[PDB]
RNA sequence: CUCUGCU
RNA sequence: AGUAGUAACAAGAG
């Protein structure tokens, strides 16, 4: 008796029961040491990819480039690079003639976009390469230090508070003969100043930052995956934002919606394909990714796409839009740590940065990497690998898809020009394509038109993982289609538990968690309670709350053994404090706090609900009963839970790591910017709620609101006499420290 | 310690399965001090939590 | 002897 | 030793 949960299946068919094929309940394969050897590995693979492409050196940066346009048309059937601008641009145009004005409205709106996009939208975003430090900085930090060091170096003409005019300063500093930055070194703290050529700041600001995707789930090897610097997000805002207003008019592309949206979208299109298509028709349904998508979408193919779009347009919007191809087409990968070696008889260990690769003998290496240095060598300048064909982790996922789609487009009657036609649905690397044909022999060969024009767009398909079969199921970015979406439940496990956010945000996104599952992934009611209870006993046992009734013994159960007896009505309680859990399927949408509030004692009430307590912290509105989960796949989402600040809206300690580096001024410098901006808060409440605007220093603002302030609180008799002149005192006292400065 | 209480039939440890890659004196003495410890605890009346 | 446990 | 797997931990920086 050999018991095998896989012959479930032979009963309920697969997509009823996928969930179980997901093994999510253990740890995702996280990713050991350096990302060094998988960037080298990414680098190679795509200019092998390419290799039939012709050799130029860049004559700014100097380094060799790969152009695989208009190269051999291929002869097998491997992932190739070699897109032909001729057929990109007639896919564009029939996109074009199929969706009339798609090009126009959507470059106006784009036009009105960047009119009233501010340098501001930068700060979303994270994890974002600053150019000044040579490593990976919080998206707001980076983009504080690179206007920071254009104020120093000239390039004030970013204070209109336009995107655009940011944009101007990066081209201009570009342009600069030299660059000059601050960088902290110890050894006691040193200030110094690195004065950068203009080569050497041309190869830092086409620099991409490369490392390794963690906690990637589904995939065995582990793969490098990079963030741009601080002048490349700029313009690939706007060409993904010209790319989605683009998108949004194509019925099958589905990447702008998410979510639900998402899969009402999907819906909806292929159940118009299996519509439209003839009732005599065979009918047929292909599920695939494409091998190696983003090392192949070559950035002069995006280039050529923007110049088709931005036609007819105003030649400083053309510019606009096609300045980030431009970049991305000579852009540079940074290696990353570097590698370790280890000597063993001598029992040591040392890590050697991958900026000394380009020097470094080759016998410290095993074979794998001696061969990746040797390949990899020619492109290396100044620490980084020269990277122009292909699109290393690239963020035109937007650009990507609108060319996918418009291959996909090319499947109607009218332009196939045969009895077989095409259609479906497309979303970065995945698509969904629907071919209808009169017989077997159709299919095939509407299969194999499809597949060729694709190799000719520079798109691979990937034979090895994807298949055909009858239309009516399907699978498209891990959704499973069995005429008609399926819950997989598996993927939000991991969102199930404790969150990490506070005692209060943990409970209510748990709650939230619970709810939406079951609107959402089909969670029955009974398996609804279960994860009730089993996310009370985590809560509890993660926040040391168990109930103060309880014998459990931890640090901090004295206290809520004291509460416990302190209070009178124990319903009351919240469960971060000891108390009962009241929560059931009827009320997962109701904070506990208002839950509870009938039953709260009144002391406890107060206690628990003081304004004047000081755990709870509130910074800007968007950051404001709101989180950020990374569900198995996908990425971050924003997702916002109802709950009521209280004492146990709490921060977390900050990991203080980087008080013992060389960077610690960094740490020093938010400090000093958070005192200065709830001061400022402290004069203009609203500063909060929505950002300030004017053009005066912070001090004149503070000083003349204070000064105005005074004058009306006297009036209104709130203050003294007294107390009116030692505040006019001390504004002429903070007017002479600003002059004698 | 009250479940160690428990059973009465311990006695000499003896390796029977050898560690291929291992220095199995090294594991035999860790149970000896291990018990050693319990045992020590036991006997002494001070009240170590996280021995 | 001090600092850090995502920097 | 062992974890682990294409590169690391088996403390690190002063």
């Amino acid at each position: 008796m050999d018991v095998n949960p896989t012959l479930l299946f032979l009963k309920v068919p697969v997509q009823n029961a996928i969930s179980t094929t997901f093994p999510y309940t253990g740890d995702p394969p996280y990713s050991h040491g350096t990302g060094t050897g998988y960037t080298m590995d990414t680098v190679n693979r795509t200019h092998k990819y390419s290799e039939k492409g012709k050799w130029t050196t860049n004559t700014e940066t100097g380094a060799p480039q790969l152009n695989p346009i208009d190269g051999p048309l291929p002869e097998d059937n491997e992932p190739s690079g070699y897109a032909q601008t001729d057929c990109v641009l007639e896919a564009m145009a029939f996109l074009e003639e199929s969706h009339p004005g798609i090009f126009e409205n959507s470059c106006l709106e784009t036009m009105e976009i960047v009119q009233q996009t501010r340098v501001d939208k930068l700060t979303q975003g994270r994890q974002t390469y600053d150019w000044t430090l040579n490593r990976n900085q919080p998206a707001a930090t980076a983009l504080a230090n690179t206007i920071e060091v254009f104020r120093s170096n000239g390039l004030t003409a970013n204070e209109s508070g336009r995107l655009i005019d940011f944009l101007k300063d990066v081209m201009d500093s570009m342009d600069k003969e030299e660059m000059e930055i601050t960088t902290h070194f110890q050894r006691t703290i040193g200030k110094k100043k690195q004065r950068l050529n203009k080569r050497s700041y041309l190869i830092r600001a086409l620099t991409l930052n490369t490392m390794t995707k963690d906690a990637e789930r589904g995939k065995l090897k582990r793969r490098a995956i990079a963030t741009p610097g601080m002048q490349i997000r700029g313009f690939v805002y706007f060409v993904e934002a010209l790319a989605r207003s683009i998108c949004e008019k194509l019925e099958q592309s589905g990447l702008p919606v998410g979510g639900n949206e998402k899969k009402a979208k999907l819906a909806n299109v292929v159940r118009k394909m299996m519509t439209n298509s003839q009732d005599t028709e065979l009918s047929f349904t292909i599920t695939g990714d494409n091998t190696k998508w983003n090392e192949n979408q070559n950035p002069r193919m995006f280039l050529a796409m923007i110049t088709y779009i931005t036609r007819n347009q105003p030649e400083w919007f053309r510019n606009v839009l096609s300045i980030a191809p431009i970049m991305f087409s000579n852009k540079m990968a940074r290696l990353g740590k570097g590698y370790m070696f280890e000597s063993k008889s001598m029992k040591l260990r040392t890590q050697v940065p991958a900026e000394m690769l380009a020097n470094i003998d080759l016998k410290y290496f095993n074979k794998s990497t001696r061969e990746k240095i040797e390949k990899i060598r020619p492109l290396l300048i100044d620490g980084t690998a020269s990277l122009s064909p292909g699109m290393m982790m690239g963020m035109f996922n937007m650009l990507s898809t609108v060319l996918g789609v418009s291959i996909l487009n090319l499947g109607q009657k009218k332009y196939t020009k045969t009895t077989y036609w095409w259609d479906g649905l497309q979303s970065s690397d995945d698509f969904a394509l629907i071919v209808n044909a009169p017989n077997h022999e159709g299919i095939q060969a509407g299969v194999d038109r499809f597949y060729r024009t694709c190799k000719l767009v520079g798109i691979n398909m990937s034979k090895k993982k994807s298949y055909i079969n009858r239309t009516g199921t399907f699978e498209f970015t891990s959704f499973f289609y069995r005429y008609g979406f399926v819950a997989n439940f598996s993927m939000e496990l991991p969102s199930f538990g404790v969150s990490g956010i506070n005692e209060s945000a943990d409970m209510s996104v748990g709650v939230t968690v619970i709810k939406n599952n079951m609107i959402n992934n089909d969670l029955g009611p009974a398996t609804a309670q279960m994860a009730l209870q089993l996310f009370i006993k985590d809560y509890r046992y993660t926040y040391r709350c168990h109930r103060g009734d309880t014998q459990i013994q931890t640090r901090r159960a004295f206290e809520l053994k004291k509460l416990w007896e302190q209070t009178r009505s124990k319903a009351g309680l919240l469960v971060s404090d000891g108390g009962p859990n009241l929560y059931n399927i009827r009320n997962l949408h109701i904070p506990e706090v208002c839950l509870k509030w009938e039953l709260m004692d009144e002391d406890y009430q107060g206690r628990l609900c003081n304004p004047m307590n000081p755990f709870v912290s509130h910074k800007e509105i968007d950051s404001v009963n709101n989180a950020v989960v990374m569900p198995a796949h996908g990425p971050a989402k924003s997702m916002e839970y109802d709950a009521v600040a209280t004492t146990h809206s709490w921060i977390p300690k900050r990991n203080r790591s980087i008080l013992n580096t060389s960077q610690r001024g960094i740490l020093e410098d938010e400090q000093m910017y958070q005192k200065c901006c709830n001061l400022f808060e402290k004069f203009f409440p609203s500063s909060s709620y929505r950002r300030p605007v004017g053009i005066s220093s912070m001090v004149e603002a503070m000083v003349s609101r204070a000064r105005i302030d005074a004058r009306i609180d006297f009036e209104s008799g709130r203050i003294k006499k007294e107390e009116f002149a030692e505040i006019m005192k001390i504004c002429s006292t903070i007017e002479e420290l600003r002059r004698q400065k | 310690i009250k479940c160690m209480k428990t059973f009465f039939g311990w006695k000499e440890p003896n390796i029977i399965k050898p560690h291929e890659k291992g220095i199995n004196p090294n594991y035999l003495l860790t149970w000896k001090q291990v018990l050693a410890e319990l045992q020590d605890i036991e006997n002494e009346e001070k009240i170590p939590r996280t021995k």
